[PDB]
């Protein structure tokens, strides 16, 4: 059981003064710790006792706050900032949960939505899959729902998304939905709807 | 001599005795710079009586000794000669006579908990106060009133032992504080701890 | 300079059995609380298990009690994590980390803040053999795309264990291409897709093969994106 919540995500560009509040249950009082994670690797002490910058951590970041509400603020957003960002009770070892992931704000993009049936030799081994794409859209958030004759699929869909481009600072998306070929005989409506931001109306292909 | 005198265990030691349980180390045969024990880290409290600390090093005694326990922030104005209060009088009492140093500091970050710890003691009741340097380990049930308690808590019949509740929202007057009490016993004996320079 | 370094993951199959280590370095190590922390794909950091300098006082997340054993060899400067009776959901990457603040004796009992982290093993528990994926398109159909935007692609679908590697063109299709994260599917096979949006006009007529590469079984495809 979590100890500590955050936002899931803030969205800020270098250079700017970013703040992660964080609301931690009552009783910790000082015990507080800000931890920095890149995707992949091992998690880094920024700041200890709430507000303590840790050894060799550059002084933009820095820790405040009192009792329940705590907040991590970087003066000065530098582009190795984006990162996932943990605030963690320092007692009985709480879990991290989703964190706050922090990424490069821009425009709302929605995405280039496609449609791709499955395989020829696929349908010889046996079974299909259904890919859907969302290609370059800024708020990562996005509904896609699966429409087999005009009816919702629930758990037949596996999702994946890549980390923020570098280059165009956007997101992307892949749905894929699995059948059998003795199930994917009743047929021929199969469609993917997105609700995103960037649409004024969901869209489907 | 020219050994050097084992301050880290008393010190460093991992687990420190509740006040009323205090611990005793007795220090022999050995040399003890006192600057570098000042040097450590961050005592908020470094307090002596009957002797200067820029002269110890410079002086022997037949034997010292190192007294450890844990109390509240706000108790440690009590290790000192002449105080009063529930320390000082059923706990753990130093003499008028007292030549020693008395140092302390904060231990939040080791002895407190979330919910609090409840595992350090002291005594609340006592029918006397202790004589300097006095132990009292006993748990009779306190006869507070008029009625013989025949060992079974009532209502004025307490047990003598109380909790502190060590929880890191307390606030520096009530988490805990380790305490180290050297004493400097001039004994009709040789001398055994000496200061680095003598 | 603090180091640590984990060994001992790897591939074990449900019920098995796994020891961990954790070499330390350039510090007094029995003076210092260490944990294990892991994280699973597609979930966050949890603690494992913690243990204070002495060994003496130990904890256990609730969902590895019973099954995982943390210890110490204070001589070694080693820390280990024995695994037992693993479940699917026990793999992940393990880390070992060491506390800021020295000298605590009981586990739950003081501030316990983590400065020093290591690399990481990968744990993998399953009961799939090594295996080779298969190489499906993704269908470049001229419907809805008579524009300058097409999606295109192949999909590494089956294959165990991970990774698979990915090119198009042998690294000369740069802009534009997308691997995606692999999935792990019910089967205990991983998936994922290669997507790559091309302008659809010529963009050089059908000059595009995707060079997927699986080391573990020695599989490499170079299968050609055609309507
Ligand atoms: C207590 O321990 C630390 C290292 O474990 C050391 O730096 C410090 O000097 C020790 N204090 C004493 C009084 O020995």
């Amino acid at each position: 059981a979590q100890m500590t919540q955050s936002p899931s995500s803030v969205s800020a560009s270098v250079g700017d003064r970013v703040t992660i509040p964080c609301r931690a249950s009552q009783g910790i009082g000082n015990w507080l710790a800000w931890y920095q994670q890149k995707p992949g690797k091992a998690p880094k002490l920024l700041i200890y006792a709430a507000s303590s910058l840790q050894s060799g951590v550059p002084s933009r970041f820095s820790g405040s706050g009192s009792g329940t509400d705590f907040t991590l603020t970087i003066s000065s957003l530098q582009p190795e900032d984006f990162a996932t960002y943990y605030c963690q009770q320092a007692n009985s070892f709480p879990p991290f949960g989703q964190g706050t992931r922090l990424e490069i704000k821009r425009t709302v993009a929605a995405p280039s939505v496609f449609i791709f049936p499955p395989s020829d030799e696929q349908l010889k081994s046996g079974t299909a899959s259904v890919v859907c794409l969302l290609n370059n859209f800024y708020p990562r958030e996005a509904k896609v729902q699966w429409k087999v004759d005009n009816a919702l699929q629930s758990g037949n869909s596996q999702e994946s998304v890549t980390e923020q481009d570098s280059k165009d600072s956007t997101y992307s998306l892949s749905s894929t939905l699995t059948l059998s070929k003795a199930d994917y005989e009743k047929h021929k409506v199969y469609a993917c709807e997105v609700t995103h931001q960037g649409l004024s109306s969901p869209v489907t292909k | 001599p020219t050994n050097l005198c084992p301050f880290g265990e008393v010190f460093n030691a991992t687990r420190f005795a509740s006040v009323y349980a205090w611990n005793r180390k007795r220090i022999s045969n050995c040399v003890a710079d006192y600057s570098v024990l000042y040097n450590s880290a961050s005592f908020s409290t470094f307090k002596c009586y009957g002797v200067s600390p820029t002269k110890l090093n410079d002086l022997c005694f037949t034997n010292v000794y190192a007294d450890s326990f844990v109390i509240r922030g706000d108790e440690v104005r009590q290790i000192a000669p002449g105080q009063t209060g529930k320390i000082a009088d059923y706990n753990y009492k130093l003499p008028d006579d007292f030549t020693g140093c008395v140092i302390a500091w904060n231990s939040n970050n080791l002895d407190s908990k979330v919910g609090g710890n409840y595992n350090y003691l002291y005594r609340l009741f006592r029918k006397s106060n202790l004589k300097p340097f006095e132990r009292d380990i006993s748990t009779e049930i306190y006869q507070a009133g008029s009625t013989p308690c025949n060992g079974v808590e009532g209502f004025n019949c307490y047990f003598p032992l109380q909790s502190y509740g060590f929880q890191p929202t307390n606030g520096v007057g009530y988490q805990p504080y380790r305490v180290v009490v050297l004493s400097f016993e001039l004994l009709h004996a040789p001398a055994t701890v000496c200061g680095p320079h003598h | 300079e603090v180091q640590l370094l984990e060994s001992g993951g790897g591939l074990v199959q449900p019920g098995g059995s796994l020891r961990l280590s954790c070499a330390a370095s350039g510090f007094t190590f029995s003076s210092y609380a260490m944990s294990w922390v892991r994280q699973a794909p597609g979930k966050g950091l949890e603690w494992v298990s913690a243990i204070v300098g002495s060994g003496g006082s130990t904890y256990y997340a609730d969902s590895v009690k019973g099954r995982f054993i943390i210890s110490r060899d204070n001589s070694k400067n080693t820390l280990y994590l024995q695994m037992n009776s693993l479940r699917a959901e026990d793999t992940a990457v393990y880390y070992c980390a060491k506390s800021l603040i020295y000298g605590h004796y009981d586990i739950l009992t003081g501030a316990y803040y983590f400065d020093y982290w290591g690399q990481g093993t990968l744990v993998t528990v399953s009961s799939a053999s090594t295996k080779g994926p298969s190489v499906f398109p993704l269908a470049p159909s001229s419907k809805s795309t008579s524009g300058g935007t097409a999606a295109l692609g192949c999909l590494v679908k089956d294959y165990f264990p991970e990774p698979v590697t990915v090119s198009w063109n042998s690294g000369a299709l740069t802009s534009g291409v997308h691997t995606f994260p692999a999935v792990l599917q019910s089967s205990g096979l991983y998936s994922l897709s290669s997507v790559v949006t091309v302008p659809s006009s010529s963009l050089g007529t059908q000059t595009y093969i995707c060079n997927v590469n699986h080391k573990p079984s020695n599989t490499k495809v170079d299968k050609k994106v055609e309507p």
